[PDB]
């Protein structure tokens, strides 16, 4: 049951007790919202497609 | 002194930040025009506050916030509300019509539509910071754009501001306040893609909050007036030591450093007391052993789970009022001969002591009443796994059926990033097992 | 912001649509003139999803009036709130359609819907933000059935990101006027199943029973019939119309409502229903509303399983007693709910209610019992098909009979479709 | 209504629970994945805990306590046992025990084995573990070395227990048993005795000169019926109930099982369960728990009771299911779930 670092301010204090001791790039985003977007007009024009037969 | 910019995404995250930003004007005497009376420095400075404020040459203090949803029923009663004349127009941003409760909506559809001109308006207020921190995002798991547009921008966020910490205040979804059923695929999703994003993210189950306000403010029916008010607190709680004077958690590199020993195991169990009703006539004031003793009980936690069933890795405890050293420890001997509280091996058994001397502030005509003292106990524990246990099953429920998936592949999204996302879930539940039980 | 256009094709879907517009112009307070003379601010803050301000504080109906004979919209102009509608927007032939869908979606139809276009093109671009459409019409004729399809398939080739929901009267034997209804019945589901987001299925048969055995009409006439589905659709429109709990559009409302994208056929229901000052508790609005009696569909719910229920409770009550009263009736019917879609069953409350009503309730069901209504028409198609019987009108049309051979297994394949969800653990 | 879901099939005890339930017109059985239950009668192995408490407005009870596992693990137990204060190292009815894997307590034990054999006490001893089920993996020898090379044999983890080398013995026979007590511990943690427990009996006399002969040391009902030539000579099935085991004690030792066994019985049996409370206790949690314990107890020729091991998941002797499942119903399950001269005895706390 130690008490360390005690740090006292007109605001409060803090301390801290103890018991026991014991990323994608740039391009690669832009890549992946390119390919769903173009995944979306595919899928679009497959509706249309099917929509002028 | 060192900037910190939040950035609220979607329904969840503007409404929870116009209820922090009220709350941080009440705490720091900054009136609804801007104006802050007790800065005696006129147009600058690097106090405490100035980390969540800037200054105009016209004593205006203004939010160091961007607030962007997709469609704008909600943020436009930001720029018609009480605290309308703090916030210029271009920190509020709205789209047209929003994701439809869909992740790929909201990440790739109308992401790619609106992520630079998000991006610009945060690239304007950190060209105001000398030296900036990083970022506190706010968002919901269930939105489209909560899930969705927020996941994109961490993504982007880690790009552009490398060293920067960001720090997650997260809205786990609960049935008995929401109208959608495919939030668990939006939670999965939107975790799978910010896992490597976050530093450290505060989940806050609405069930939790929900069943809060009902015992202890008697709340039959709360709405999330109510439900934001009290999250409010706790978020105040949490960043009241980067905007007053101290010593515990004065940056958002601390939070890592004394919260998170391992980097994907970054969802700390939030846990608060006393929550007192405002319309309770007659009430006992709570002292510091009654405060910190319901610190451990899952009644006060932001999310349902049994910490005596767990490990822990890290305890905060974040008191504000009278609080003094020594009646703490004296807590904390008597909660250790009666709970159980078991660390990991390689961790010290110990408690990180704040106490901030003024005491909780409350919103006016609010639902909660004043009290001398309270208590704000951030734990890293693995029970919370309990909560990426629950939600994994939803979503194994419905994704077995391959339900609602189409609206997903219909934005463009491929099949394989569910179990993508789903598998790298099942690898943080396995995480959290080899950390939190023995053999 | 969230405007929606709304179209009404055919004798059906015009008598259906102007009640319609006559029950939302009273819970809004707009007069037959268009003016507004209300009583509650809250009556005008989502009066723009229905209605355009034309200056003079005059409020007009996004609606388009459509039919291949000039009788019904003559009796429109001259109904009640006839004046209220933009002249603008009544689009009309004179040939008719016979009942015939190959009429309305082939020949006669196909003279007329580019007319029809250019004006849902007008409304479509004075909307802020378009929401999606809305098409009353029935099944069993030529215009609702086939030029309405025909409209829809037109609408999503212009607006291929658009909603587009319908309210589709079901024929039924009992409730008939000509023997062909199967026919243009079978030939719209397929049209329906591909182009729709929502199809809420409204049978002629469920709302006649509804008259004689509930209501105590002994002689129903269609006028009783479109009494309820006004109301029905009144109330099922509440959320969109008044400010409440849900801050959603059409597409965030289908996405948690169809988890498959051909099963998007709702089964919608309606309480009170009663033959009647006496006030109904929240256990009595609850429980009829999902009693089968009280539903539009003449499908049995017990027979089959819900994937996702909505219900939505107008008036003053008490949110708490609607919450444990779902529960009890979740409890009471446990095995009819899928279990691999956690938390299907959601509400909303709005604090306004109908026209004489104090409290009221809406039921918006996703049954795959609803299959047992497309079984009734494959049968009734099949029985005549089997024969070629009355199929010269249609191939008198140009029609051959291997659309009806698609036709007929597209709506098999739909029920089989259902019925694999309805066996699913 | 009330509903709930069967999730261990494998429960003669909670297959009658489940048929007296469904006999009341007022339970109904779901499927065992539909979350919208009142009542679960769980697995054995990995009852998903984490997802009881839930479901918006369901009150939801589960047969088990979670955390009850180290007390019905024969390894945990002794940990438990050593490690509490309230149960100490010093524990006066507990075997002295200590864990062995193949931490560890091999030292320590040989420690006090070594003391043993310099005054020339009773040096035998007894091995087993939970993995090894129903009369498979146990030892008992007076030399260490034969139950260490068994041990690590092995590749589970095993306890080495002293064993009691004076049993009390039932006349006729010269023959040993063991005492089995069914204890039901409810949501609000109130601690029941089932009024009636059973002797598993020994049919062979009790011969100290040969461990070999387990069939004489082992009061297992699998050992008995298999291997044991006079199984149910004197009693039927070899389980002998309290009114007859009472009668001999006044026969043949002036005493009664009141007194002679039962107060230290209840005294151990609130002991553990007290010990143990504040790590599983559902007071507060957003669901609740009930569990049914088999406490196995041995009594030695000074009648004084031994605790022997905690089984979680007991089976129950077969004239007594239907009286101790419907006591489950009464105090466990009603109390929750209240329906349209008690059989247990509480032990107060
Ligand atoms: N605590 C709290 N939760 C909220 C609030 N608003 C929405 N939620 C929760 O957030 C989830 C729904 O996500 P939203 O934030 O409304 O959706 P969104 O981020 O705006 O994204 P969209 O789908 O585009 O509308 C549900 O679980 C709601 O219960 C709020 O103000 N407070
Ligand atoms: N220390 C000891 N001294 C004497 N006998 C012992 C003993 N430990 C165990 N026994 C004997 O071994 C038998 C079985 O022991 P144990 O309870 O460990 O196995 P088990 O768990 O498979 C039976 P159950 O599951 O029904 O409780 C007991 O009936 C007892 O007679
Ligand atoms: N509920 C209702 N059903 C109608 C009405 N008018 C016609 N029907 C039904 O609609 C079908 C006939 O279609 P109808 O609209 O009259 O033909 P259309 O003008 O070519 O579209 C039959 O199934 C009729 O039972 C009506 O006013 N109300
Ligand atoms: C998940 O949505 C709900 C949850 C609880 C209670 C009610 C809801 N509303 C639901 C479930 C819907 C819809 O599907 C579409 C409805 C509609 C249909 C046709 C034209 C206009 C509007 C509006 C509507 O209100
Ligand atoms: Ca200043
Ligand atoms: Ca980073
Ligand atoms: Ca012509
Ligand atoms: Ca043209
Ligand atoms: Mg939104
Ligand atoms: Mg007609
Ligand atoms: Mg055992």
């Amino acid at each position: 049951m130690e008490v360390i670092e005690l740090n006292k301010c007109t605001s409060g204090q803090s301390f801290e007790v103890i018991l026991k001791p014991p990323d994608p790039s740039l391009e690669e985003i832009q890549k992946k919202l390119e390919a769903a977007e173009e995944r979306r007009k595919y899928q679009e024009a497959e509706l249309l497609k099917h929509l002028a037969e | 002194m060192r900037e910190c910019i939040s950035i609220h995404v979607g329904q969840a995250g503007v409404q929870i930040g116009n209820a922090c930003w009220e709350l941080y004007c009440l705490e720091h005497g900054i009136q609804p025009d801007g104006q802050m009376p007790s800065d005696k420095t006129i147009g600058g400075g690097d106090d405490s506050f100035n980390t969540f404020f800037s200054e105009t040459g016209a004593g205006k203090h203004v939010p160091r916030a961007v607030f962007v949803d997709l469609e704008p029923t909600v943020i436009d009663e930001v720029r018609t509300g009480t605290y309308r004349q703090l916030f210029h127009p271009e920190q509020l941003i709205t789209g047209k019509e929003d994701a439809a409760n869909n992740y790929a909506r909201g990440h790739y559809t109308i992401g790619k539509e609106i992520i630079d001109l998000v991006l610009d308006r945060i690239r304007k207020l950190a060209d105001q910071c000398t030296g900036l921190q990083g970022f506190l995002v706010f968002h919901s798991f269930g939105g489209g754009t909560g899930s969705g547009f927020t996941s994109l921008l961490m993504e982007r966020l880690s790009v552009d501001y490398g060293k920067k910490s960001k720090l997650e205040f997260s809205i786990y979804p609960a049935p008995q306040v929401s109208t959608a059923v495919v939030e668990p695929y939006n939670s999965i999703l939107t975790t799978h893609t910010t896992l490597e994003h976050s530093d450290c993210a505060f989940m806050v189950d609405n069930e939790a909050i929900y069943d809060i306000c009902r015992r202890n403010l008697d709340i039959e029916r709360p709405t999330y007036t109510n439900l934001n008010r009290l999250i409010s607190q706790i978020v105040s709680s949490i960043t009241a030591s980067l905007r007053f004077d101290g010593a515990l958690n004065v940056d958002l590199t601390e939070f890592q450093t004394n919260l998170v020993p391992y980097p994907r195991i970054h969802f700390p169990l939030a846990t608060y007391a006393p929550v007192i009703s405002a319309e309770k006539a007659y009430h006992e004031q709570l002292s510091v052993a009654e405060i910190t003793n319901a610190c451990f009980e899952p009644a006060n936690q932001m999310v349902k789970c049994d910490p005596r069933h767990g490990k822990y890795m890290a305890c905060c405890l974040l008191y504000r009022g009278d609080v003094v050293p020594k009646d703490v420890n004296a807590a904390i001997a008597t909660i250790k001969t009666k709970r159980s509280i078991q660390f990991v091996d390689w961790c010290p058994t110990g408690f990180k002591v704040g106490i901030n001397y003024q005491p909780p502030t409350v919103v006016p005509g609010g639902d909660l009443a004043k009290v001398q003292r309270a208590v704000c106990m951030l734990s890293n524990t693995t029970a919370i796994a309990e909560a990426w246990a629950r939600l994994d099953h939803k979503f194994d429920l419905m994704y077995a059926k391959r339900a609602f998936v189409h609206w997903y592949v219909g934005e463009g999204m491929e099949e394989g990033e569910f179990s993508e996302a789903r598998e790298d879930m099942a690898a943080l539940e396995k995480d959290y097992e080899e950390v939190g039980v023995d053999s | 912001m969230r405007e929606i256009v709304h179209i009404q094709a055919g004798q059906c879907g015009n008598q259906i649509g102007a009640k319609f517009w006559e029950v939302i112009s009273d819970e809004h307070g707009i007069d037959p003139t268009g003016s507004y003379h209300g009583d509650s601010d809250l009556q005008l803050e989502r009066i723009n999803v229905y209605y355009n301000e034309a200056t003079g504080n005059k409020y007009v109906p996004r609606a388009i009036l459509v039919d291949l004979e000039p009788g019904t919209m003559d009796s429109v102009r001259s109904g009640p709130f006839g004046q209220i509608f933009r002249p603008d927007n009544f689009v009309f032939g004179q040939s008719g359609a016979g009942n015939n869908w190959a009429k309305g979606h082939y020949t006669e139809g196909a003279e007329l819907v580019d007319s029809v276009l250019d004006v849902v093109r007008k409304e479509s671009e004075s909307c802020d933000c378009l929401q999606g459409f809305q098409l009353t019409h029935s099944l069993g004729g030529g215009t609702g059935s086939g030029m309405g399809t025909l409209l829809i398939s037109k609408i999503r080739e212009e607006y291929p990101d658009r909603i587009m929901n319908t309210f589709s009267v079901m024929p039924s034997p009992k409730v008939s006027d000509t023997v062909v209804e199967p026919y243009n019945a079978t030939l719209s589901v397929h049209q329906l199943v591909e182009n729709t987001d929502e199809t809420y299925c409204i049978d002629n048969e469920a709302l006649y029973d509804i008259c004689f055995r509930t209501l105590k009409l002994t002689t129903p006439t269609y006028g009783d019939l479109n009494h309820l589905v006004s109301a029905t659709m009144s109330g099922v429109t509440t959320c969109l119309r008044f400010p409440g709990q849900l801050n959603a559009d059409l597409r965030k409302l289908a996405v948690n409502m169809v988890p498959f994208p051909r099963l998007h056929f709702f089964m919608p229901g309606f309480a009170p229903l009663t033959s009647q000052y006496r006030a109904l508790t929240v256990p009595e609005l609850t429980q009829q509303m999902f009693d089968s009696k009280n539903m539009m569909a003449a499908c049995d719910p017990r027979h089959g399983r819900y994937l996702t229920v909505a219900a939505i409770f107008r008036g003053r009550m008490s949110m708490k007693e609607v919450d444990e009263q779902m529960l009890n009736v979740q409890n009471k019917n446990s095995s009819y709910f899928v279990e691999w879609i956690p938390n299907n069953v959601k509400t909303a409350v709005c604090d306004i209610p109908p026209r004489g009503l104090k409290m009221s309730a809406t039921f918006i069901g996703n049954s795959t019992a609803i299959q047992e209504l497309f079984k009734r028409i494959s049968e009734q198609f099949t029985a005549m098909f089997r024969r070629k019987a009355f199929l010269h009108w249609y191939t008198g049309e140009g029609m051959d009979e291997m659309e009806f051979t698609e036709a007929e297994s597209n709506m098999n394949d739909l029920v089989s479709e259902y019925q694999q969800y309805q066996d699913a653990t | 209504m009330y509903t709930f879901v069967v999730r261990d099939e494998n429960s003669s005890v909670y297959a009658e629970v489940s048929r007296l339930l469904l006999a009341t017109g007022q339970w109904k059985r779901l499927r065992k994945d539909n979350p919208r239950f009142n009542l679960m009668l769980g697995e054995r192995n990995r009852l998903p805990f984490g997802r009881l408490g839930h479901e918006p407005g369901l009150v939801q009870l589960v047969n088990y306590y979670r955390g009850a596992d180290k007390l019905c693990r024969k390894a945990s137990l002794v940990k438990l046992i050593k490690t509490s204060p309230e149960l100490s190292e010093s524990c006066t009815w507990f075997p002295e025990s200590y864990v062995i894997y193949p931490t560890d307590e091999r030292e320590v034990f040989l420690a006090a084995y070594n003391r043993r054999r310099e005054g020339r006490e009773g040096n035998v001893w007894i091995a087993k573990s939970s993995a090894g089920a129903k009369g498979e993996g146990i030892l008992i020898s007076s030399e260490a070395s034969e139950l260490l090379d068994f041990i690590d044999e092995q590749g589970q983890v095993h306890v080495i227990q002293k064993y009691l080398e004076k049993p009390l013995l039932l006349e006729p026979g010269h023959r040993k048993f063991d005492i089995r007590s069914w204890v039901l511990v409810d949501h609000l943690y109130n601690i029941y005795l089932y009024r009636e427990g059973v002797l598993r009996t020994s049919s062979e006399p009790y011969n100290s000169a040969n461990f070999q002969d387990k069939t004489c040391h082992l009061t297992n009902h699998c050992i008995q019926k298999e291997y044991s030539k006079n199984y149910g000579r004197y009693e039927e099935g070899n389980e002998m109930f309290f009114e007859e085991f009472n009668q001999y004690l006044m026969d043949a030792l002036n005493t009664t099982l009141e007194n002679s066994i039962l107060l230290q019985i209840k005294h151990i049996i609130r002991s553990c369960l007290m010990c143990i409370e504040p790590a599983i206790s559902t007071k507060h949690l957003h669901y609740q728990s009930f569990q049914l314990f088999g406490f196995d107890f041995m009594v030695d020729e000074e009648l004084k009771v031994w605790l022997i091991e905690v089984n979680g998941a007991p089976a129950c002797a077969q004239k007594l299911y239907a009286e101790l499942c419907q006591g489950i119903v009464d105090v466990a399950i009603s109390s929750v779930f209240p329906l349209a001269t008690s059989i247990f005895i509480k032990l107060h706390h």
